[PDB]
């Protein structure tokens, strides 16, 4: 069956360049096209071009010429894209497509994920925020981290209702995370709540619990 | 270049019922437009082609259909696997356009925000830093707004926000806003207080506190 195999998530500084690869399997290669998408969040889904392996002969939207490069290896079975001079645009989830026969696009790559930044590894700060002095609502904030992502529990990941844990958002080039636990105010202090934060990337793994101030 | 148009960007739907998302090219795209579907960190599928022919691996509750310019795709018996952005494509001509894309959402009741203040963690304002942290949870629609005040004086300088997808349990949303700064400045005002404009209120839901107790 035919089946497309990107390469793996990519981080590169501003300037440089990016290879994204593609193994398209289960099918003659070279006869059919691939097609490149964007997907930018707030930016939808964007086509990059296309290329056919068979003469690597190459179709580019007109907005990416010079961007984007398009390259077949037919003994491989893989094709490749690169992204020149990248940067905050420039960072996305990249798609490789197969259409059907010519047109609509009926196989699709899993994806490949490109982060641009200046940021360097970073072990985030994990700060316990316990309420002002019936229910009560508890809080861990992670600071300043990179790269993506972290993982955080609470109580080992045993509590697990009444929590909300907050998609990550850039600050001053670094990541910040928060999440909240509520538990019924007759629970805590009571019982010990704690918040566990980890970070496979500066192997940062931290455990704090939340005290009353 | 062929634009493609999504009105709604947004729609509230709710399981077991009919749901048609809109998509109008802005030149004769003939019936070459197809249609995809995309889950939260997952790649795009293809549900329809030649804007009324479903592609294989498809419920039935999915079919499209166009007008002149005006293309349809239509979800009966809508069901909370069909929660997804469908975007709609056209194949006409070079360069490939996308729609902007339509995220379905299953409607409720509203509910106000619970809101909850956090100031700095002693553990953060030893290391030098203030953050304040305010939680607005399970609230409904997703549409909201937050104000930070410090001493009556409002400030948009410096404050981060993040937002939960809808909650696939409940229904609802919930947000995040960090007001950051540098502990002088944090350490020279007294009242620190943070406002929420929502559909659910006449009255803007107001929490506060004051530094030291
Ligand atoms: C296309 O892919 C093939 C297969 O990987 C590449 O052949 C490799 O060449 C490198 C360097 O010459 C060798 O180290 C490997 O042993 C080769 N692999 C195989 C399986 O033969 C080939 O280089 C690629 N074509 C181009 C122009 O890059």
């Amino acid at each position: 069956q035919v089946q497309l195999q990107q390469s793996g998530t990519e981080l590169k500084k501003p300037g440089a360049s990016v290879k994204i690869s593609c193994k398209a399997t289960g099918y003659t290669f070279s006869s059919y096209w691939i097609e490149w998408i964007k997907q930018r969040p707030g930016h939808g889904l964007e086509w990059i071009g296309e290329i056919l392996p068979e003469i690597g002969m190459t179709n580019y939207n007109e907005n990416f010429k010079g961007k984007a490069t398009f390259t077949a290896n037919t003994s491989s079975n893989t094709v490749y894209m690169q992204l020149s001079s990248l940067t905050s645009e420039d960072s996305a989830v990249y798609y490789c497509a197969r259409p059907y026969d010519y047109s609509w696009f009926a196989y699709w790559g899993q994806g490949t994920l490109v982060t641009v930044s200046a940021a360097k590894t970073t072990a985030p700060s994990v700060y316990p925020l316990a309420p002002v002095c019936s229910s009560v609502t508890l809080g861990c904030l992670v600071k300043g981290y990179f790269p993506e992502p972290v993982t955080l529990t609470w109580n080992s990941g045993s509590l697990s209702s009444g929590v909300h844990t907050f998609p990550a958002v850039l600050q001053s080039d670094l990541y910040t995370l928060s999440s909240s636990v509520t538990v019924t105010s007759s629970t805590w202090p009571s019982q010990s709540i704690t918040c566990n934060v980890a970070h496979p990337a500066s192997s940062t793994k931290v455990d704090k619990k939340i005290e009353p101030r | 270049d062929i634009v493609m148009t999504q009105s709604q960007k947004f729609m509230s739907t709710s399981v077991g019922d009919r749901v048609s998302v809109t998509c109008k090219a802005s030149q004769n795209v003939d019936t070459n437009v197809a249609w995809y579907q995309e889950k939260p960190g997952q790649s795009p599928k293809t549900l329809i082609y030649s804007a009324s022919n479903r592609y294989s691996g498809v419920p039935d509750r999915f079919t499209g259909s166009a007008s002149g310019t005006d293309f349809t795709l239509t979800i009966t018996n809508v069901q909370s696997e069909d929660l997804a952005e469908y975007f709609c494509q056209q194949y006409n001509s070079y360069p490939y356009t996308f729609g902007g894309g339509t995220k379905l959402e299953i409607k409720r009741a509203d509910a106000a925000p619970t809101v909850s203040i956090f100031p700095p963690s002693s553990e953060q304002l030893t290391s030098g830093g203030a953050s304040v942290v305010c939680f607005l949870n399970n609230f409904y629609p997703k549409d909201i707004n937050v104000k930070w005040k410090i001493d009556g004086s409002e400030r948009q300088n410096g404050v981060l926000n993040s937002w939960t997808d809808q909650d696939s349990k409940d229904s609802t949303y919930s947000m995040s806003s960090t007001l950051t700064l540098t502990k002088d400045e944090y350490e020279r005002h007294n009242s620190y207080t943070c406002e929420a404009t929502h559909k659910t209120s006449t009255s803007p839901i107001v929490k506060s506190f004051n530094r030291n107790e």
